């Protein structure tokens, strides 16, 4: 009784290049944060005005319209950081070495490193977008990829399923048509997918220390993004 | 009561 | 050298003759045991196992080519995932109890905390396995992927080909899945969907992992349930 | 040093 799953492959990629939320800026001012309250500041600035742009996203995923409200929060709940993030090194791709947070706040791991800010994870993120380039990762195959995580992430807390294969086979049909062999393209779909076990840590690892920032209390939180990190608390 | 039952209804 | 040289099933038979024991608690039903007693329980049993997965992970194809400061690492990252895995394997019989010990068979039922909630995560992973009707080769593969992965993205130079040593291993038991399915009468179609269930499992048991680790954390700062040095170490690592 | 790294090595 979903339409998501009459859709065809090009139908899907469409669909979900239709729903890509834009790329957002930051604050208009020149100074390079290097303090914690600074970047924090314009991290939590930034995520925030995402996040309603990925509330709209999200419905606009096939078969995400078709679960209840209920469903729909705790999936977001779950995967909004992760969302977040993937974004991040996607824009952060043809910047190696840098931090895309926004066309106007590009970060180094020398910010990072400083305070505290995660380093460790800023040096994950690196890594994944360095993996990202060097792969060569398509804007179709990288909005499928989100999507999956949209759909997963809190899964495991048929629909969903009968989705998520549909997504793979539009994987697939978007490798086939990239001219990739059969080998290639199970090698690739493997690579991709277990990109994702490293973005779900780097999530759970990014939400510990947002949680640290909450408790700290310095850098005010946005009622959105309090709710947000309960959920996972 | 939470903001994204809100925004998910809009 | 001898992991990018192996056939499917060589590395299958490979793999499935490096597995591990599975050990017994000290689970002891005329005991009364608090809830911390369960604990201690676990955390003596995945000490002890842990013996056995750095066994088995030497035997794992492609791990031993890497640098002991490599082998460390990945073992370090993995070491949780790997147990959890492990223990949803064995539990899939089992509908509604994880079987941690052939002696120590639980259901959501008994005390722990609201740890409820990554024992459901377990149970429904277990589940899921299940419906799929998932085949000791396949999880054979499942696990050494966990192994090579896990931590592949936080370990320079030619520590560069390290990387990619590990990235073509990868590709190998990815091919040796997909051998597999075939083998089982999957259209291609199937074997791709089948393929990607299993990889998203993993990001699930990344999670558990995760959670496990700070609760593991906790216990120590709690001082009440024993950690074995190893443990601790082990714990050290993530932190 | 390590457990695991001694463990490991033999
Ligand atoms: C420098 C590092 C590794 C910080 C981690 N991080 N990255 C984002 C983020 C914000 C907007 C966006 O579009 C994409 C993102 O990844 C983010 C948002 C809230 C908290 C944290 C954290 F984890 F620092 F608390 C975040
Ligand atoms: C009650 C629940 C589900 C706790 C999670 N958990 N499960 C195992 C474990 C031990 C042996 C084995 O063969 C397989 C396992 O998953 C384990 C080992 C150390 C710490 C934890 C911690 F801190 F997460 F509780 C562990």
């Amino acid at each position: 009784n979903s339409l998501a799953l009459s859709l065809t492959a090009d139908q899907m990629v469409s669909a979900l290049l239709d729903a890509e939320p834009p790329i957002l800026y930051s604050e208009y001012d020149p100074t390079r944060p290097f303090s914690e309250a600074s970047m924090m500041g314009l991290l939590t600035n930034l995520a925030d005005r995402e996040l309603v742009h990925m509330i709209n996203w999200a419905k606009r995923v096939p078969g995400f319209v078709d679960l209840t409200l209920h469903d729909q929060v705790h999936l977001l709940e779950c995967a909004w950081l992760e969302i977040l993030m993937i974004g991040l090194v996607w824009r952060s791709m043809e910047h190696p070495g840098k931090l895309l947070f926004a066309p106007n706040l590009l970060l180094d791991r020398n910010q990072g490193k400083c305070v505290e800010g995660m380093v460790e994870i800023f040096d994950m993120l690196l890594a994944t977008s360095s993996r990202f380039r060097m792969m060569n990762l398509q804007g179709e195959e990288f909005v499928c990829l989100k999507s999956i995580i949209l759909l997963n992430s809190g899964v495991y807390t048929d629909h969903i399923h009968r989705v998520l294969d549909k997504i793979t086979d539009t994987l697939i049909h978007l490798m086939a048509k990239a001219g990739l062999t059969l080998q290639q393209q199970h090698q690739r779909l493997a690579q991709l997918l277990l990109i994702l076990s490293h973005i779900r840590h780097m999530s759970n690892k990014g939400m510990e220390h947002l949680y640290s920032m909450k408790c700290k209390n310095v850098v005010p939180l946005s009622d959105l993004l309090l709710e947000m990190l309960d959920a996972h608390r | 009561h939470k903001i994204l039952h809100r925004l998910l209804q809009d």
